[PDB]
């Protein structure tokens, strides 16, 4: 089920720069595309960013472009989301997901094998 | 065994840094394989039998209820010279051939033309069989087009054409895509079986090359995991084939107003889909986007030429249509 | 999906304490599977095309070199009453029908019989096509019999019939056995495709039931790992089919001495193999030894009845042969 | 390769009774039929006995019938050849073999995955 474990979270001061890591306990994490989603307090899950198996295509949200970058390392089986110039909007709980049919969409119902989720706090 | 390994060269079909071992069926993921295309022949045989049953028990009573002529052709008047020419020289005389026959026989051109038309009708199949075959084709094309529309309405690549090469080669195989591909390949093999057996004395030209090219493309695209772009071609091409059969059915019942309307609609749909949409949309996603996202593969030289071949075919038939529509105005 | 699981009930086909999970293909051992029988249809299509090529390019020149008549049938004399009877009443009148026609028409029985024979020849295919088909059948049956003999000469179960159930169900699948079974199933499917298409207006009785039963047995014996006893049946039955085609070829060239000799030899081989050897040897190993060594399986009720059906068929045809041989003496 | 290891051998006095064991280091030993073969000094290999996967059929040599018995235990993966009323003929080196195509023959060329072999001495 390749259940992800998101780590790398704490509270950062405004206009900061914070890196986040998502680790997958599996052997076939390298064939899948993965994405990072956030769930704003009292709101629903949003699409933050997504990356394909080999880093070919990196899709971002119209609100995070430039400020946010996604990368992945196949050997370590880890995905690194580097956030920069953090505004107060970023405050939510981030969940690392996996794409099931390589559909390339921006949706919550296509991403399975979700994780418990890491938390970020932005002042 | 060795020649098959030579033919399936992984440096020719698959793109750079991709091997067949990567596409094998694993525990969590299922990928298309060549071995899954052997069911096409049994399904084609089942389709052929269902076609025979439909033609003899479902289409023939309807044709009888619609006053289609249940008898055969007429009988040409006896003529030794005309029979000798028909058996020896040719069967479909042209204007020059008609003039030569009129000069030789010292007879009017109209009588010789009528005699040769009657002989051709004797050689041609009766209207009943053509009506039944057209009805079967209409039903099958309508089913295939409707299923393709229902399948494509939910896919993410119909709106954006850069979603057929998203995670290549790691795109899992769904039940709907497998069913669509197997159904299309089975129908094309059924047309093959019908043409090499039942109609081995009728036509073996542009539509046999078209069938062969379609089967080639469907098979090698299915083995190569290049099937997301093939559904768009199958659904685009089957849009206009459901109206030509209806026009033929209207013609065979001696309905000319409906036949003219349905043929003007078939001409519009055919031109719009296969001259305006297909080159700009599918050859755009195929010639350039496929090579950009997927990288340099040599199978591209095989696939695009074939699709260009199809486009040439679908430009010849369109000249043939533009003149009939001129006659239909 | 569920209905297929219901049909493949492991408590019906497999014997006691045996499940399909035991016969799955493992690392060191390969067992036959149903999915391996899908290649039969493509191989049957390839065989059908090779048959067409052989008939038009290899058999027709030989027939021409052997003075077979390259033209069609003759023309019956015109007669309104005879034509009406032939089109309406029947096509092959008997003695009573001939007497009735002679009484009604006030004509001699010989003239009416000759006219109806000419009409039947008009409806029947020409001698050239029958000669080509017989030559193809002879070549294929000779190849299959020779390969079966070469394969069986080395197997341990031809001499002792209790070696078909030695280690059931754990009998590995060899290349020779797989090739033999696929070749036989492909040939039977080729005969099917030839009969439902090319000859859908000729015969659909004892030989269509025979073909269906043969395909049923070959498929369900191959899926059940009961194929060691099937090779003995296939090689026993294909021994006599290579002489009937030679007798027909001798007949079609107007050679009656060779035709009589080859038919006396075919009759001897047919009777000896399918009345003396088959019941005592194969139904012995099937009815009793199979149930003793393998245990109580319910598929036995399906398989032995079918083999008994085959035996009934091969007793009817033998009465038909015993009278021709009486005429041949 | 399920390489067999024959054990259970020593020197026995005449008219004796000796049991021999053949052990297979594999997981698929239970689908195969196995046989016991002997190689007389200055002679070739002979067929002593054979047994099918489930003990259904036990084939013996015309010289060892009654005197020799073969059995197998699937859970332990072991074959036990009990020899009784040992005459001087039995003196050879015994090898435990595996049948490859379930052919049921009496031959040395159909049996692969042979073993190093145990030795018996009969006075
Ligand atoms: C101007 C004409 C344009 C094109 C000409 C028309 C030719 C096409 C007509 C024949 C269709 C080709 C294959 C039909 C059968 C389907 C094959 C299949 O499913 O398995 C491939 C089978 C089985 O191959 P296999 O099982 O060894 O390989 C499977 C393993 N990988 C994943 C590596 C492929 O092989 C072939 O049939 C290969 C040769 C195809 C013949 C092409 C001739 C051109
Ligand atoms: C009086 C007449 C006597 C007999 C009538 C003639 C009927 C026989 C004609 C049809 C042949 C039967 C099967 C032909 C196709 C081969 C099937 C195959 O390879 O796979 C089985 C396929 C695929 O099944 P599957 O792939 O789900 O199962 C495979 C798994 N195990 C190992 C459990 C079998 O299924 C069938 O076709 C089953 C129904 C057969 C129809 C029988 C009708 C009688
Ligand atoms: C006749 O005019 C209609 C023919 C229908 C063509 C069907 C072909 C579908 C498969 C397309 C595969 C192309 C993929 C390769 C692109 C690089
Ligand atoms: C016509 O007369 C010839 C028919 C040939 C029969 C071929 C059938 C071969 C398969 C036999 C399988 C039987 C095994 C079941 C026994 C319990
Ligand atoms: C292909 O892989 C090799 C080594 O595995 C690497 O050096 C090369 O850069 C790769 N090329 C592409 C296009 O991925
Ligand atoms: C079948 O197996 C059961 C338990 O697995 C056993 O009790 C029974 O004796 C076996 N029967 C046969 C005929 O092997």
């Amino acid at each position: 089920q390749l259940q992800f474990v998101e780590s790398g979270g704490g509270l950062v001061q405004a206009g900061g720069s914070l890196r986040l890591s998502c680790a997958a306990s599996g052997r076939t994490f390298s064939r899948y595309a993965v994405g990072w989603f956030r769930q704003a307090p009292g709101k629903e899950r949003e699409f933050v960013a997504s990356i394909t198996w080999n880093g070919a295509t990196t899709y971002y949200a119209d609100s995070v472009k430039g400020r946010f970058t996604i990368s992945r390392d196949n050997a370590k089986n880890t995905v690194y989301l580097q956030m920069n110039s953090l505004k107060p909007e970023d405050t939510a709980v981030y969940y690392c997901a996996l794409d099931l049919y390589s559909y390339g969409t921006r949706d919550v119902a296509d991403f399975g094998s979700w994780g418990k989720g890491t938390r970020v706090t932005v002042s | 065994a060795g020649i098959l390994a030579w033919f399936w060269n992984e440096r020719f079909w698959l793109p750079h840094n991709v091997t067949w071992a990567d596409l094998k069926n694993t525990e969590e993921a299922t990928f298309p394989q060549a071995e899954d295309l052997y069911l096409a022949f049994p399904l084609a045989f089942c389709i052929f039998m269902v076609r025979l049953i439909f033609e003899r028990f479902v289409a023939k009573p309807c044709a009888i209820a619609l006053n289609i002529q249940a008898n055969g052709p007429q009988i040409a008047p006896p003529n030794a010279i005309l029979e000798k020419v028909f058996t020896a020289i040719t069967k479909h005389p042209d204007e020059k051939r008609l003039e030569g026959l009129s000069k030789q026989l010292d007879w009017d051109v109209r009588s010789i033309q009528r005699w040769f038309r009657q002989r051709r009708n004797q050689e041609k199949p009766s209207t009943l069989t053509r009506f039944c075959e057209s009805m079967w084709r209409f039903s099958f094309y309508l089913y295939v087009f409707t299923y393709g529309v229902r399948f494509l309405k939910k896919t993410p690549w119909l709106w954006n054409t850069r979603h057929c090469w998203y995670n290549y080669p790691y795109q899992p195989l769904t039940t709907d895509l497998h069913y669509y591909y197997i159904l299309e390949l089975s129908f094309y093999w059924s047309l093959m079986f019908s043409q090499f057996t039942d109609i081995k004395r009728k036509d073996f030209g542009i539509m046999f090359l078209h069938h062969l090219v379609s089967i080639f493309l469907i098979t090698f695209s299915y083995v190569n995991n290049m099937a997301r772009v093939g559904t768009l071609v199958l659904c685009l091409h089957d849009s206009a084939d459901a109206l030509l059969e209806a026009a033929k059915m209207a013609n065979y019942a001696k309905f000319q107003k409906m036949c003219d309307l349905l043929f003007v609609m078939f001409a519009v749909v055919f031109i719009t889909t296969r001259l305006g949409i297909f080159p700009l949309w599918v050859l755009n996603t195929t010639l350039f986007e496929s090579w950009e996202i997927v990288g340099p593969y040599p199978s591209w030289w095989v696939f695009n030429l074939l699709l260009l071949l199809v486009q040439g075919l679908n430009c010849f038939w369109s000249y043939l249509i533009v003149k009939i529509a001129c006659k239909a105005v």
